[PDB]
């Protein structure tokens, strides 16, 4: 529910899939610009997050989600139908 | 009269039934993997390369 | 290995070990049968350089 | 150089010594051992394409590249009697197929 605890999990997923150390993932940093993450790793991060969070994002953020701050803001403003 | 049957056991050729079974089996394998792709594209994501 | 992905590194090392173990069931023991490792050698070169 | 090394991570993708020693071990295996008509280059390229198809099936979570990897592995299993080395790439691909 907090931004500063979903960043700590998304940095773990990015570290597992790609290999960036989790001290580099800051919410002002872009994906294909500074982290330099290719598209197969984008699909792999998407299916890992679908496995762990349970939210399904097929195509609405495949071409509209740029930075990790936008990811965590999307997670914050979508969570109103909590299954917990 | 000398006679000798030569061992030509590897000089075979397919019959009609074996040839039709090979053709229909390869065609059914192709159709099965095409249906497997149509099942895999259920989640909305396209090819793009 | 620190700056690398987990799964692919594990699977490269596992495939190379199982290839060495599976190569003992061949009927002839020649030296030119090591040529099957020419694709895995670049992968282990990248891992052993990192 | 285009499929495996950018897949193994970021420290393997942005470093140059990894590329030069990967090229070196590739040539050191290819030149004395694969300049002929034997099934050895077929089996080497088949093991790479089997691992690449399986690795693409895990990421996108799809079964068709796993089935293509089964076809390629069974195809290079019967190139020669030394093709039994492809059972490594076949047996590592059981856990991912279960997932
Ligand atoms: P990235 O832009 O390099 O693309 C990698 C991925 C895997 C996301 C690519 O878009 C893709 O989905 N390829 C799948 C292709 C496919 O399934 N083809 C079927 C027969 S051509």
């Amino acid at each position: 529910a907090t931004q500063e605890e979903i960043i700590a999990g998304l940095a773990e997923i990015i570290e597992e899939v790609t290999g960036i150390e989790p001290s580099e993932v800051t919410p002002e940093k872009s994906f294909v610009d500074d982290l330099d993450i290719d598209s197969l790793s984008m699909v792999e991060i998407a299916v890992q997050t679908e496995d762990k969070y349970g939210v399904k994002i097929p195509d609405e953020d495949l071409a509209g989600l740029r930075t990790v701050g936008d990811v965590v803001a999307y997670i914050q403003k979508l969570e109103e139908e909590n299954p917990e | 009269q000398l006679s000798a049957t030569i061992d030509t056991r590897y000089s075979t050729s397919p019959t009609l039934l074996k040839l039709l079974a090979m053709i229909v089996g390869v065609a059914m394998t192709v159709i099965a993997l095409g249906a497997l792709h149509v099942l895999d594209c259920a989640d909305g994501r396209r090819h793009k390369r | 290995i620190p700056g690398t992905a987990l799964g692919p590194s594990r699977r490269i090392i596992g495939i190379t070990i199982i290839s060495f173990l599976a190569m003992m069931f061949t009927p002839t023991k020649w030296t030119h049968h090591f040529g099957v490792f020419a694709g895995l050698a670049g992968c282990l070169g990248a891992l052993a350089a990192v | 150089s285009r499929e495996v090394i950018p897949r193994l991570g970021a420290a393997a993708k942005h470093s140059r010594a990894a590329a030069w020693t990967a090229a070196g071990l590739f040539l050191a295996f290819w030149l004395p051992l694969n300049n002929g008509l034997r099934p050895e280059p077929i089996i080497a390229l088949g093991i790479l394409l089997t691992w690449c198809s399986v690795e693409r099936g895990v990421a996108t979570s799809r079964l068709l590249p796993v089935a293509v990897a089964i076809i390629i592995g069974a195809l290079t299993l019967f190139s020669g009697p030394t093709g039994i080395a492809a059972v490594g790439a076949l047996l590592v691909a059981i856990g991912p197929l279960k997932t």
